[PDB]
């Protein structure tokens, strides 16, 4: 679980891979939800996937 | 192996070499020329990254352990004081020092003709003593710990007239954390 | 940060722009994505509608009391019949010699792009009005 | 496992802010009662240790229970001015620019015109260096 | 979202402003308040000291590569003595033709303000030496 | 307060910036000084 405290900067995303393997991508195939800024002047709503 | 003895080593020439499990010694050494690496080192890239005693040594330098001076107070005063006046007080928090002759102390005041003293008390006797002289002052006075509950106080002997004066003085509490 | 003298300063910085629409200029619109910046160059965007700036396109400059700005107001191009149907992405101007001026980007009326349309998605051959167009500068 | 120093490394980059060569706030404070009258010296404070007033004094706040007083207040140093606040309505603003201060130094307010109200609050804020005596 | 090209306009914007100063100017440093806009003549403020640009104030323009903006660097005035003490707090230029340019703010040697000084305390009778004073437009 | 006897009573609670904490008395007193403290816990977040 990757948990991000507060409602900072950086969203949460995740990857998995082995030794040698390669990555994947669990953000890739997940049903989401958005809240696409209105970029109204000064009306900044920063927030993504927790 | 037998009788466990470690055979002598010496280079001085200058010819470039190249050693690869040379088992020896494990003291310290010298030897001249180039050396090459050929070790690979993945298992279980130059040998000693004992270089981070730096690094480390750098975070221990600064660390929060002792003193800080960030405990100041400071006290605003109005209009003038009359003789054997108390102008301010305060309660003594946390345990706190006293640097020597009140150094890092300072006052201000607009009143450039303005002469008198000030005597520090803390219980029942004085403890510090602060003349003042053409609107200028000088501290001259000892160290001394302070307490929790032990109360600061600070009076003017003569009467004195002003626009404004400001005294500030400086202690030393040791850096702690709390929940 | 700094504030500059509206008289002596801004309209000559105002009118140092827009003076180059005097002959006329060329406007065009493509779907998304928008380029990083006027020097690209456009490679594999869909071209929607052309658009030719009357000539002269702006200015003079003149003051704005009561705010921090200046305005220039401009030219009124005519309605200019779409191409295929597409959803306005991005903008760009070309001068009467077709010389890149500035990047510009799409939004709905209410939106602070300088680009605004009554619908985001334009059909095929639909001439739309031309709402406004005036340039400003901040004081 | 060899080449830990890849991860161990990253794991030194956290604790990568320790108290060097950084700043942390400093709050000054002010407590008037009852009003006040015009051109009235209402609070000064002699600087202990440099300090760095951030422009506009961001961070700085005035609190009061008028909610209808107005008038101005002069942020004073000796005989220079280096800020303001403006007061509508029990509402109030800063505006001033980025400054020094330095020990021997001393902050003054200034009263601009009378006030009328039961209590108002003030408190400024500033930039000083963390430091040890040891 | 206007990106201006940077041969074609940015250059022109940064020239139409910066050539203005080719016959020289002057520096003025005053305690604050800052006044609200250029427009108002000083009424209470202190002069602190002066400074003048040699000829040429700016030019020729020049772009900046990886950034936003197009700098030319100008003149480099020599050291005035102060006209007074105190802490300054604002600044305003003016052109051989005396007209207030624009308005500006100082600040700490790390801020990102008009000027920037080792310490904004100065005393009369001390002086100090311009490193140096640039120009920058935003893209 | 009883002959030099404070007594502190209250409950944990939260101090935001935009408040200001007041201090009422409730009857007269007499004395020379009164000296009064109070202890908060402030994080140690740098200001840059």
């Amino acid at each position: 679980r990757s948990l991000k405290e507060g409602i900072g900067i950086t969203v949460s995303d995740l990857f998995v891979a082995t030794g040698n393997g390669g990555y994947q991508s669990i953000s890739q195939w997940e049903a989401t939800t958005f809240l696409y800024e209105t970029d109204a002047e000064g009306t900044s709503i920063d927030g993504g996937r927790q | 192996p037998d009788p466990r003895t470690y055979g002598a080593l010496t280079k001085t020439g200058s010819c470039s070499y190249a050693f690869q499990d040379f088992a020896r010694s494990n003291m310290a050494e010298t030897v001249t020329g180039a050396k090459w690496l050929v070790s690979n080192g993945r298992d279980i890239l130059n040998s000693h990254f004992e270089g981070i005693d730096n690094a480390l040594q750098t975070l221990q330098e600064y660390s929060p352990l002792g003193r800080s001076v960030a405990v100041d107070f400071g006290f605003s005063i109005i209009g003038g004081w009359s003789a054997d006046e108390t102008v301010g007080v305060h309660a003594v928090s946390h345990e706190t020092v006293i640097p020597s002759n009140m150094a890092g102390s300072i006052m201000v005041t607009d009143s450039s003709t303005l002469d008198g003293v000030l005597n520090v008390m803390v219980g029942t006797s004085v403890v510090g003593t602060v003349t003042i002289t053409d609107g200028a002052a000088v501290f001259a006075s000892s160290e001394f710990n302070l307490d929790p509950g032990q109360l600061v106080r600070i009076v003017s002997t003569s009467e004195g007239t002003f626009e404004y004066v400001g005294l500030t003085l400086v202690g030393h509490r040791q850096v702690v954390y709390v929940d | 940060a700094i504030r500059f003298h509206p008289t002596n300063a801004a309209l000559v910085a105002c009118n140092a722009v827009v003076d180059l629409f005097d002959a006329g200029g060329s406007i065009e619109v493509y779907t998304g994505p928008q380029p990083n910046d006027p020097t690209v160059a456009v490679s594999t965007q869909t071209l929607l509608v052309t658009f030719a700036i009357p000539a002269p396109g702006y200015g003079p400059a003149e003051l704005v009391p009561g705010q921090n700005y200046v305005r220039a107001p401009g030219a009124l191009p005519a309605v200019a019949v779409p191409g295929a149907s597409g959803v306005a992405a991005w903008a760009r101007v070309k001068n009467n010699a077709g010389d890149v001026i500035f990047d510009g980007d799409v939004g709905t009326s209410a939106s602070s792009a300088f680009v605004r349309l009554s619908t985001t998605n334009l059909t095929a051959g639909v001439g739309v009005s031309v709402t406004a167009s005036e340039y400003r500068q901040p004081t």
